[PDB]
């Protein structure tokens, strides 16, 4: 059983290039749960197994790098992922996290309301998001959301570095035409599924190294119905193997440079950075609530 | 969520926590327990996790009775201690990690908790 010791399964592209209709979504596991390996939140395990999927991909990790972690609240007022991303990431990374509802972390900067308050001055690096809707809970036929996605949407498109990357959870029912579409316009994508919430339609859609320009032309309704048919053919174990051996938990130092550059300099070789995970391009000299 | 409400009645937020958890109230719960390797210095406050084996790391934000209060931090300085950083906490004493912090100190000199670390 090699997949329970790792983090978790990543859509493979033997799915990703299908052409199906959405179906409903039917795991055998469905709503299990498996206990976690001490006084310890399951969202402790569930953020730890993202961040290991994350270090085998292509990551941009500069100095001082901007990281944004929205959804990072609770109903116990704590933010469990948070506090993982501060284990994961550099020390001096900086951490923004937002939540409609008050809550206390491990942030730099802490902002409450809806997301769309946050005002993002200059581009990010990386974007977690783990915002949820309760009323998707509430199912007519399963429709693409708008929701908080209009405003991801948009930060992909004008506040996330050339470069940077995005993860973003979706669920059967909370996702999003247009997001998935973005996907395109990075070096690579992928939906990653972690094996210690395996039994849920969760999943986080991850675009790893921003191009600002489309890679890949995807039809975003086809492809969330392709990763319910994968989810409906593919075995998946609740686990918490993977975090057995934590020795190499903490993200790489890669020191990835940050550059300025206009639209007309980036060229094949820019281009090859960044989609190595080798090169950001934004600002290098203001995250509020509007 | 009694207990966090309690010490909005009074001047001596440490000591209406410790009093209600000492006369056998319920220790605060949902502090963020993190995993690691238990392969660390050992300190009480780091900038990442430093759990030896006989410890456990947690989230210091989620430890500070101020942080999770959310009243007024007694530092001069208006900075939590904590916040931002991460806890180690006796694995002994895992029962109440938010009483522990408030009865213990880091050493002045070495940063090991007196009592439990500190060798000076
Ligand atoms: C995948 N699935 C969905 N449904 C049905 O469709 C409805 C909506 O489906 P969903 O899109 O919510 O997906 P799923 O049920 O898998 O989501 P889940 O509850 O596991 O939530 C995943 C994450 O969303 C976040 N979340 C869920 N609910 C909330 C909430 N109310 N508030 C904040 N966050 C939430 C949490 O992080 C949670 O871990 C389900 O409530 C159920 O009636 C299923 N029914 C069967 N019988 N078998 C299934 O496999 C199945
Ligand atoms: C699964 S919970 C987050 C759990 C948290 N990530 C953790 O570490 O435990 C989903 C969160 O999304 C937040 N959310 C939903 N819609 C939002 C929005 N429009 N703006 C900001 N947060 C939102 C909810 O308030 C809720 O706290
Ligand atoms: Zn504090
Ligand atoms: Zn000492």
């Amino acid at each position: 059983a090699s997949a329970d010791w790792k983090p978790g399964h990543a859509m493979p592209s033997l799915f990703k290039v299908q052409n199906v209709n959405l179906e409903r979504c039917e795991l055998a596991n469905y709503k299990q749960s498996i206990p976690m390996p001490r006084g310890v939140h399951m969202n402790i395990a569930k953020y730890m197994q993202l961040c290991q999927y994350l270090n085998t991909c292509t990551l941009a990790v500069p100095a001082n790098m901007r990281v944004i972690h929205f959804g990072a609240g609770s109903d116990k007022g704590i933010a469990p992922g948070t506090s993982v991303l501060r284990q994961w990431l550099p020390t001096d990374a900086i951490i923004i996290d937002n939540d409609l509802n008050e809550f206390v972390s491990d942030a730099d900067i802490t902002l409450f309301g809806d997301c769309v308050t946050v005002r993002v001055g200059q581009q990010v690096d990386l974007v977690i998001s783990d915002m949820y809707d309760p009323t998707t809970k509430n199912v007519g036929s399963n429709e693409s959301k708008a929701l908080f996605f209009t405003y991801l949407c948009n930060l992909i498109n004008n506040n996330l570095a050339l470069g940077g990357s995005v993860a973003i959870k979706i669920t059967e029912h909370s996702w999003s035409v247009e997001l998935y579409e973005l996907m395109g316009k990075f070096a690579w994508w992928t939906v990653f599924c972690t094996n210690a919430n395996a039994s849920s339609s969760e999943g986080f859609l991850l675009g790893i190294n921003y191009l600002g320009t489309i890679k890949e032309n995807i039809d975003g309704g086809a492809m969330h119905a392709n990763y319910i048919f994968w989810r409906n053919s593919t075995p998946m174990n609740l686990s918490t193997y993977s975090l057995f051996d934590l020795s190499k938990f903490q993200l790489k130092l890669k020191g990835t440079p940050v550059l300025q550059l206009k639209e007309s300099q980036i060229n094949e070789l820019v281009i090859s950075l960044l989609s190595q995970g080798k090169l950001l391009i934004r600002d290098n000299d203001s995250v509020s609530t509007d | 969520s009694s207990v966090l409400s309690l010490v909005n009645f009074t001047v001596d937020p440490q000591k209406a926590y410790l009093d209600f958890v000492n006369a056998g109230g319920a220790p605060l719960t949902n502090c963020v327990k993190m995993l690691t390797p238990k392969t660390g210095t050992g300190i009480a406050i780091s900038v990442k996790p430093e759990s030896t084996a006989d410890q456990e790391t947690y989230g210091g934000a989620s430890v500070c009775l101020y942080c999770r209060a959310h009243i007024e931090h007694p530092d001069v300085s208006g900075v939590c201690k904590y916040k931002g950083k991460f806890v180690q906490i006796p694995a002994q004493c895992v029962r109440d990690p938010v009483g522990f912090c408030l009865s213990n100190t880091p050493c002045n000199v070495c940063q090991y908790w007196i009592g439990y670390g500190c060798n000076c």
